[PDB]
């Protein structure tokens, strides 16, 4: 089921390469070594709201 | 913002606010880069000379965390139309970058295909804005949010006086109370993905605020996507 099923595990953006889940974060994120997660590069990435 | 919730501290970063020479505010925005800003077409009409304030919740007094930035280059889509509100968007970029801090931060911008089937396909959006409380009032003094369900695209068009075209979607209530209003024109609709914001529609129009059979109508930021990243370079 890939992408449809639960967004293919993937933090953000989830593709199809070759019938397999292939996982992409937004400008700011890095993809994590699990190929699946989205770690931000600064203090302030896009799309978190600020609770400090 | 008809009823919803106030936007208490840290919980919508990405709001920004024109303002024109008498600092007061006519439309939102939503903040994408340190450089850029989105709003609607319409509102450039609203205006001759205006600035953009980032890091507002009460347009009162000033707390200190506010920002005022002078628009270098206004970007408005060339197929604007008044007469159908369609391609009702534009992008602003700065004279200079918005420091992000407390209250201010970037929405993200998400690819198109996902968008449409894991975000366009949640129940809910969020919107945002210091628009009316009613449809009948002065702006609100206060940064104020409020959930809207996506709405049934043929629904829509079904209960819409105007042609819903590809480049518009509707969110909001049938008849429950609550839905944007004058002024929060522009602004960002966002939504939630695993505690992460992302841009999906710009306040466009409504007939009247919250009316029972009526929808608030946002500009599809999926249609523009291409031209938003084209804009952001040019
Ligand atoms: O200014 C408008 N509405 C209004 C009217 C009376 C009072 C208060 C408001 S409001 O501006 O406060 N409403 C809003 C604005 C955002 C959202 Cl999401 C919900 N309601 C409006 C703008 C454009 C159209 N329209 C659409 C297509 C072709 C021609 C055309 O004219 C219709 C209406």
């Amino acid at each position: 089921k890939l992408c449809s099923l639960d967004n293919g595990d993937c933090d953000q953006f989830c593709h199809e390469e070759q019938n397999s889940v292939v996982c992409s974060c937004a400008r700011g994120y890095t993809l994590a070594d699990n190929g699946k997660a989205c770690i931000p590069t600064g203090p302030y990435p896009c799309g978190k709201q600020t609770l400090e | 913002i008809v009823g919803g919730q106030e936007c208490k501290d840290g919980e919508c970063p990405w709001q920004a606010l024109l303002i024109n020479e008498e600092n007061e505010g006519f439309c939102g925005g939503t903040i994408l880069s340190e450089f850029y800003i989105l709003t609607a077409a319409h509102c450039l009409y609203q205006a001759k000379r205006f600035k953009v304030r980032v890091g507002d919740r009460n347009t009162e007094q000033e707390e200190g965390g506010e920002a005022v930035h002078e628009v270098e280059v206004v970007i408005k889509h060339n197929r604007f139309t008044k007469e159908t509100y369609d391609f009702d968007i534009a992008v602003l970029r700065l004279k200079t970058p918005i420091t992000f801090r407390m209250n201010v931060a970037p929405a993200c911008l998400p690819e198109r295909d996902w968008a449409e089937s894991t975000l366009m396909t949640q129940k809910t959006g969020i919107v945002s804005g210091f628009g009316r409380t009613h449809e009948k009032g002065r702006q609100s003094t206060r940064l104020k949010m409020l959930e809207v369900p996506y709405v049934d695209r043929n629904s829509c068009k079904l209960s819409s006086s105007f042609i819903i075209t590809q480049n518009m979607f509707c969110a909001g209530y049938d008849t429950k109370q609550e839905d944007a209003c004058q002024g929060d024109s522009g602004g960002p609709h966002v939504t939630r993905f695993k505690d992460t914001y992302f841009v999906t529609g710009i306040v466009s129009w409504g007939e009247g605020c919250a009316r029972k059979g009526k929808y608030g109508i946002y500009t599809k930021v999926t249609a523009f996507l291409k031209w938003i990243d084209r804009s952001m370079k040019t």
